[PDB]
């Protein structure tokens, strides 16, 4: 990204973890725990994302 | 990444630091050292003063 765009530490942490969750749930990174990925939080990912 | 909109319009107004005005130029008279004439010994006239 360019130096012009700004953010906050908490906002950037949220963006990073959101990206990680999407990659894990969509089988993009191997060895993802299939038991953990069925938690109620991840089932409702359509509104928790 | 480059701080543009979906259409490509920039989102930050730029600056250029306006050029520094016209310039004043002046001329001046110049003088130099000048000498004078000399005096020679005088002739003796044939006539009275």
């Amino acid at each position: 990204v360019s130096s012009a765009i700004k953010t906050t530490r908490l906002a950037e942490a949220i963006a990073g973890i959101q990206l990680y969750i999407n990659r894990a749930l969509n089988r993009i990174e191997p060895n993802a725990r299939a038991d953990v990925s069925t938690r109620q939080f991840f089932t409702d990912w359509t509104v928790n994302n | 990444r480059h701080n543009l909109s979906i259409d490509g319009q920039p989102l930050s107004l730029a600056i250029y630091a306006e050029p520094t005005d016209p310039k004043a130029l002046l001329t001046s008279m110049v003088q130099a050292s000048q000498g004078g004439s000399a005096v020679l010994p005088g002739t003796l006239s044939l006539y009275r003063f």
